[PDB]
């Protein structure tokens, strides 16, 4: 896509802050040295250097996030090829001032879907950290061939329902064996945020929003904490048999979890 | 078709209704209100029912008995009129937003215990007191589907308003039922459900009050909290053997 | 400048009336009033026509531009050009309001005339709002408002000028 | 610190934005004057001490007290001018003769200023054109008709016209008088314009 | 024809001597440091026991006093910017200007911000730019709110506007009501002024 290419070029130019004050060039080096794969990008700097990208990211988070991640991957590959080879895809987290996107679970309406928001509340429940499958590497003893496959689901960006998980037969029905040590797995956790009890109107029950954490964002907060989650807001379509009720639930993907009280 | 004629008649009603006498002056009431609301950012209008009857009695009579299609046509006419009144919009706002029409009338209110089964799919006006409410969930209006195998896309599918779904296609046009809803390509609106209780005086002796489920959408959400006396105008509709649950699609609220 | 004063400037246009009384020439300070012969046209200023019609002594003849076809053509032209367009009269709104409110039994098809004038007015007002927004956004210092009538200026005046004054004061302060 | 009374006096005026000339505040002005006099005496004493005995450290205190005195003068000047502005409109609204209610809230000097303003205005009116001049106060709206229907709102005795005949102004009575004779009465609040 | 015409406030770096609003804006306090001590003025500081204010103390003097005692030599007084005008709040304002509450931030935001330019500082070119961009960004919503609001309680729309924007709102509302009253044929009545009716209420 031409628009995606332009966004990638502009983001790669923004990240390579070398001949300017070396802020985000130093940050990438620090991330590589500390063996991480997520960079916290303050969007005040993006707004100061390129306002159009800042506004477009605040209003269309999906494509801009993808472009920013690919630009970060290219910059890391430029800095050190082996480190870029270790990790399939890098992640980007945001912070700063968002403007009208500073919402609460009560003022998070359905017109903000697909927009990068920053929700304030208090945690109420957290689930257990179970793994999830991303890539599985199979092997055929008969033909001495190593097969590979990629998976995806509806609770991730670039969502796609993928089936035929863990194949067991080749094209000619040859037996296939799964090598667990060569596959790639990632964590998964689900939380819930509630509007602050002091700022809730009397009589009415407080509101809530369900968020999804993954990879290094798991086990970052416990129930009873004042947090500030930042991420994209999206709907989860629900299909029952051959029918769809039309009343989809809403989820909030997360890319930066910050405590407040600390 | 007759749908186009009805839409044109609704547009003429919106563009040509005037109030006042020649001794003082005339002011168009709904065109000015549409312009003002659209410029303010509120995309709704409150159309009375005696005005529509005075302009065209047949049009009012087709709204008291077949509210669904006629209300949809009225909303489309309101959208077109609002688009033509503010035609040179500032840069970035070229696309025209959808307008929601709310109804109001001065008729004598009915009772919850007087709702027969003959008055199904008819506009009704029932008072009561709100005793419950739910969280504001999301309801889809435009959806796009995609095949799992051949990734064919069928976009801009419309979903009927109210508690009514959309039966997904079976043939791919690729096994049976290969279509899934694309998450990001969906337009959603607000959505809430209430519970209306019969008034404390209309309840007969030695009997507990009855209830009725309500449905609220878009700008009607978060308007009534539990414990308020309201007068509801809505469409009686359905959501044992052959038994179907019945709710009320609310199209107007007058908090007392 | 209130709307009453803008009307006061629109009550001096020329319209044709057909009197029923008889009167000789009147020498007014602003001109000579034609001989008043019953069942004979005589052009008079709009204020005199309004007074005579209110006193049941004349019969107002509609102006030439007050026709359905001409007004439809004007409305279609206005909704086509980006900038403003010339109008059949510099006081079309005041003339339409006064004539259609004080003498409607003489003018035929008054309702469609009033419906078309309103559409043209709405389009011109929207264009004016766009002009004001673009002026403030771009921090300009001059704008060419051609073919714009006095009432449409009065609609937004005393708000545009004061906003521009404050913006100019905030725009050159370090200098 | 200082200037508190002056700022309170200014706030009192600012509260009543829509004209409505309030009662004159004399005690506040007296206290401000006393504070100014005390500041001036202390400042002069400090100036002499720094002049003869060589105390260069007292200059900032002198600057401080001078600034306080300037602020105190500014507040009083603004307070007087705003009351003058409010008083002026009474000449253009309540005819020429001021009602006793408004006069009771006016100071003597303000009353003298009002009388002098009225005399100057009358002289300017007469200076315009020949014979009696053109009264600028009247004709404050575009004219539309010669005779207007009016209705009384209170008893005002009898109102006389140039013909030598008075009209008994009783509440809830209507007369079809010419416009140029009733505009001042309408603006004062004694009549109400009745439209068809 | 407005009968009472008070002196308008002067926007920019210059005030009006007879303006009441400018006489209240300068009353607002501003952080200051006493570079050279004020002898015999220690009675101003209630906590301080000495009769003379010591050198190096910090006080929140009013704007008029700071303007009067200021000198480019900076030997009698130094001025520190309020919190609202430093970089931290300037970036927030640059984010989005329609979400802030310029009635609680300061009743006179533009005027006080312009008056801050009298005191020399290396950040004036940024303060002026921030003020100008805030006005430019908040103009459109003020215009739309003022023009398109007929017969409706406006207390909810003017609760987050400072005094200059409130005056602009009043101008827009009086420019709309005049046209609406003209179209309805109520502009042909000779009516008493508001001042006369208010006096009659008393
Ligand atoms: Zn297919």
């Amino acid at each position: 896509d031409h628009e995606l290419r332009e966004a990638q070029r502009e983001y790669l130019d923004f990240l390579d802050d070398d001949q300017d004050q070396g802020l985000y060039h130093g940050k990438v080096r620090d991330m590589i040295g500390s063996n991480e794969h997520r960079l916290i990008v303050n969007l005040n700097d993006v707004r100061r250097k390129n306002d159009k990208r800042a506004n477009l990211m605040l209003n269309d988070a999906f494509a801009e996030t993808i472009a920013f991640q690919r630009a970060l991957k290219d910059l890391v590959a430029s800095i050190d090829a082996t480190y870029a080879k270790q990790f399939e895809e890098f992640s980007v987290g945001f912070e700063g001032s968002f403007g009208s996107k500073h919402v609460s679970p009560r003022t998070l309406t359905a017109s903000l879907l697909g927009s990068l928001v920053c929700v304030e509340g208090i945690v109420t429940k957290c689930s257990l950290v179970r793994p999830k499958v991303m890539r599985s590497v199979h092997y055929c003893p008969a033909t001495k061939k190593t097969l590979e496959r990629k998976y995806s689901d509806l609770t991730s960006l670039e969502a796609f329902p993928s089936s035929s998980i863990y194949p067991t037969k080749d094209e000619e029905n040859n037996p296939l064996e799964t090598e667990y040590g060569l596959s790639t797995y990632k964590d998964h956790q689900t939380l819930s945020i509630q509007e602050m009890p002091e700022k809730a109107p009397a009589g009415q029950l407080p509101r809530s929003v369900d968020i999804i954490a993954d990879d290094d964002l798991v086990d970052k907060c416990k129930p009873g904490d004042r947090v500030q989650i930042v991420g994209i807001y999206r709907c989860l379509p629900s299909k029952q048999g051959g029918f769809t009720s039309g009343t989809f639930r809403t989820i909030l993907l997360a890319n930066n979890i910050k405590l407040m009280s600390k | 078709a007759k749908k186009s004629q009805l839409k044109k008649r609704f547009r003429e009603f919106l563009r040509q209704y005037r109030i006042g006498t020649d001794r003082t002056g005339f002011t168009f009431k709904y065109r000015d209100e549409l312009k003002r609301h659209y410029n303010l950012g509120e995309y709704w209008i409150e159309v009375e029912m005696e005005d529509l009857a005075s302009f065209d009695e047949d049009l009012a009579d087709y709204l008291y008995k077949q509210p669904t299609e006629h209300l949809q046509l009225l909303e489309e006419a309101a959208q077109e009129v609002a688009d033509e009144v503010t035609r040179p919009r500032p840069a970035g706002e070229e696309t025209i937003q959808e307008i929601q029409v709310m109804l109001r009338s001065d008729a004598n209110p009915a009772n919850i215990r007087s709702l027969k089964s003959e008055q199904m799919s008819h506009l009704v006006k029932i008072p009561g007191i709100i005793i419950a409410a739910t969280a504001v969930r999301a309801k889809a209006t435009k959806i796009s589907i995609q095949c799992r195998s051949c990734r064919n896309t069928i976009g801009n599918i419309a979903v009927r308003p109210g508690l009514e779904g959309y039966a997904m296609p079976r043939k791919c046009n690729c096994p049976l039922d290969p279509y899934f809803i694309i998450p990001d390509k969906c337009k959603c609106v607000d959505f809430q459900t209430l519970k209306l209780q019969e008034s404390p005086d209309a309840v007969p002796h030695g009997e507990l009050p009855r209830h009725m489920q309500l449905y609220c959408d878009r700008y009607l959400c978060d308007k009534v909290v539990p414990g308020n006396r309201v007068t509801i105008m809505g469409i009686y509709s359905i959501r044992g053997v052959g038994i179907r649950s019945s709710y009320i699609r609310v199209v107007g609220i007058q908090v007392d | 400048m209130d709307a009453s004063e803008v009307e006061f400037l629109a009550e001096k246009e020329q319209v044709t009336v057909i009197p029923n009384f008889s009167l000789d020439k009147v020498y007014l300070i602003g001109g000579d009033l034609g001989p008043f012969n019953p069942s004979l046209p005589v052009e008079v200023p709009l204020w005199l026509a309004i007074n005579l019609k209110q006193r049941q002594k004349c019969r107002i003849v509609p102006p030439e531009w007050m026709d359905v076809e001409k007004l439809e053509a004007i409305r279609d032209q206005e909704r086509r050009e980006e900038t403003f367009t010339p109008m059949p009269s510099p006081y079309y709104m005041e003339l339409t309001k006064l004539l259609l409110n004080h003498a409607a039994d003489n003018i035929p098809k008054a309702d469609e005339i009033r419906t078309l004038v309103k559409d043209t007015w709405d389009t011109r007002i929207a264009k004016l709002r766009l002009s004001a927004d673009s002026f403030v956004k771009g921090q300009e210092a001059h704008a060419k408002l051609d073919n714009l009538t006095l009432m449409e200026i009065n609609t937004i005046g005393t708000f545009f000028t004061e906003s521009l004054n404050h913006m100019y004061k905030l725009r050159t302060s370090l200098q | 610190m200082f200037c508190e009374k002056a700022i309170e006096l200014i706030r009192e005026l600012q509260r009543a934005s829509d004209g409505q000339l309030p009662a004159f505040n004399e005690d506040g002005i007296r206290q401000i004057l006393e504070e100014m006099k005390a500041l001036y005496e202390q400042n002069q004493a400090d100036v002499n001490e720094a002049k003869t005995e060589g105390r260069s450290d007292l200059i900032p205190t002198i600057k401080f007290r001078h600034c306080c005195l300037l602020r105190n003068r500014r507040c009083i000047v603004a307070y007087l001018y705003d009351r003058l502005l409010r008083i002026r409109a009474l000449r253009w609204e309540y005819g020429s003769v001021l009602p006793s209610a408004l006069r009771f809230h006016m100071s003597t000097e303000e009353m003298d200023w009002f009388n002098q303003y009225k005399r100057s205005l009358a002289t300017y009116m007469r200076s315009l054109g020949g014979e009696e001049g053109l009264d600028i106060t009247q004709d404050m709206k575009p004219p539309k008709s010669l005779y207007i229907e009016v209705r009384c709102l209170r008893d005002y005795g009898e109102f006389e016209i140039d013909d030598g005949t008075t009209i008994l102004l009783k509440k809830n009575s209507q007369h079809f008088l010419p416009r140029w004779k009733c505009e001042q009465l309408i603006r004062q609040g004694v009549l109400e314009h009745v439209l068809s | 024809w407005e009968p009472y015409m008070p002196v308008e406030p002067g926007l920019g770096r210059e005030e009006n001597f007879l303006s009441l609003e400018d006489l209240l804006m300068s009353q607002e306090k501003l952080p200051c440091c006493i570079e050279s001590g004020f002898p015999r003025l220690g009675f101003l500081d209630k906590g301080g026991d000495s009769d003379s204010i010591p050198e190096g103390s910090k006080m929140e003097l009013p704007l008029w006093l700071a303007k009067g005692l200021y000198d480019n030599k900076r030997r009698v007084l130094s001025v520190e910017l309020p919190k609202i005008y430093r970089e931290g709040w300037r970036t927030v304002f640059s984010a989005d200007a329609n979400v802030v509450d310029l009635h609680k931030m300061g009743p006179h935001y533009y005027g006080f911000g312009s008056q801050l330019l009298n005191f020399d500082s290396p950040e004036n070119p940024e303060i002026a730019k921030t003020i100008l961009q805030t006005f430019v960004g908040r103009f459109r919503r003020i215009m739309d709110s003022s023009q398109n609001a007929y017969n409706e309680d406006t207390s909810g729309l003017v609760a987050r506007l400072d005094e200059l924007e409130r005056s602009l709102f009043r101008a827009g509302q009086r420019g709309l009501n005049a046209f609406q009253s003209w179209e309805r044929g109520k502009a042909a009545q000779i009516t008493a002024s508001n001042l006369v009716q208010n006096y009659k209420k008393r």
